[PDB]
């Protein structure tokens, strides 16, 4: 998965 | 609201233990609490509020992936009839994630959003708004889809404007919000080359901004420039 | 019991889907349901109740280490009064801990250890016991406390007289319940040499048995009594 | 901690 913050 | 008879400060300190022990449901809990109390939140507040409900709704999300995977496999061509359970825990699971989701935007619809002026709130709690309706749009199957994923659009859009009227192409919550934008193209809109390109171009923007700010800030900033190259990276 | 309606079969279904998401606490529930239909559980349903309740409360103690360590430091000298928030919320964690440790207690006594008559159910459920005690018994300070000790001795002491008696020294359960017995001592009993010399003879004895095995069993036996040198190896 | 199971 890619990356949220 | 189960919080109603303790003081906002103790919620505030609670949360933070809870986040020390790993305790990320009751630090949510805590935290809906001292929203509920009515006042604006500070920006550390701001962090803790999304800290609790980030990693309580990570944890469902990737439950869920899991039990989908595994339902998938059982409806491919010879696969054994396992009966409704599978489909069933996978929507109870769904279901706790979408009330999570729901008691998220309800705090930012009553009131959190339409007390915030200044960008580092308003930004940052839209932004918030985007994510909760992105992960509803993760799982969303119904009449309703498309309205939930044009919901996390509109949010995002929305913070994008202030962001990029109001903060310098550095700020880590400007950062953030187009991370999540992005990948919110590329996941849930099917726009990939919309996700690149905004990924490329507020990369190079903070890159060009860097030059202006203290040590601290930089590694701030290149933190979140990072997980951007990250997603770049995985992406082409 | 919530899981009244739910067939037994689609419990222990649900129980192995919920280990797979990381969903410990639902297992445990989900678990718990089965347990209450009335039937014995098999060796693989039995795992299932254990690895589900290990998990919560393993997660419970961890949190309270966490918030014991904190109130421990905040009442030392020179430390500043936070007032009675980090007390209170280590009771929380401790209130829900002792449930947990109480829930699991009672699905033994009804009615599963009564039931159990083969020494691989019996043994397992009266460790079971010992160590749901031995929880409480890292928690408790009152009147009760020595009883609560005494508790969890009883049960191991009832678990270790059947399996020296019905278990070859490498069977699993009976290696895995003198390493929690020998922990009880050194943690619970401040009986370190019962410790030690518990676990130094239950690996001997397993070592020289190990030539009775299949290459599985061996395994199985031999990965146990790695942790019993592991603590040997801590306390001396 | 020690190790338990
Ligand atoms: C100082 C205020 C504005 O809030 C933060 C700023 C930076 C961080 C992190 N250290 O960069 C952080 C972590 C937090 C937490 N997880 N409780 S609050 C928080
Ligand atoms: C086959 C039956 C008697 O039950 C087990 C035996 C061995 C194991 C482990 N693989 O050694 C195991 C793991 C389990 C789980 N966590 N759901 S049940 C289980
Ligand atoms: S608000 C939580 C504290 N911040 C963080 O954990 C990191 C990821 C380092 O910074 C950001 C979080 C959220 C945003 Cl919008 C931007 C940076
Ligand atoms: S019952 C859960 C399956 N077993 C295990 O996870 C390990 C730790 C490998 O084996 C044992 C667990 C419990 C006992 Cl009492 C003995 C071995
Ligand atoms: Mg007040
Ligand atoms: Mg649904
Ligand atoms: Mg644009
Ligand atoms: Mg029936
Ligand atoms: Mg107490
Ligand atoms: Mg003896």
């Amino acid at each position: 998965f890619p990356a949220t913050v | 609201g189960a919080m109603g008879s303790m003081e906002r400060a103790s919620l505030i300190q609670k949360a933070k233990l809870a986040e020390q022990a790993e305790r990320y449901e009751d630090m949510a809990a805590f935290m809906k609490g001292a929203v509920e109390k009515g006042e604006e939140l500070s920006n550390e507040e701001r962090c803790l509020l999304s800290v609790a409900y980030k990693n309580v709704v990570g944890g469902q999300r990737a439950a869920w992936r899991v039990l989908s995977s595994i339902e998938q496999k059982s409806n491919e061509e010879g696969s054994e009839e396992k009966g409704p359970e599978v489909r069933e825990y996978r929507e109870k699971v769904e279901t706790e994630l979408q009330g999570v989701c729901d008691t998220v935007l309800g705090l930012l619809d009553s009131h959190l959003i339409k007390e915030a002026g200044d960008a580092e709130s308003r930004v940052f709690y839209l932004k918030m708004k985007g994510d909760y309706y992105r992960y509803l749009a993760e799982v969303a199957t119904g009449d309703d889809k498309k309205r939930i994923i044009d919901s996390a659009r509109s949010a995002y859009q929305e913070a994008m404007d202030i962001s990029k009227k109001e903060m310098p192409p550095t700020n880590p919550i400007r950062l953030g919000l187009a991370l999540n934008f992005s990948v919110f193209h590329y996941e849930i809109a099917n726009s990939p080359e919309e996700a690149i390109s905004l990924a490329k171009t507020t990369f190079d923007e903070a890159m060009a901004d860097l030059h202006t700010l203290s040590e601290d800030s930089y590694k701030d900033s290149t933190l979140i420039m990072q997980l951007l190259r990250d997603n770049l990276t995985l992406w082409t």
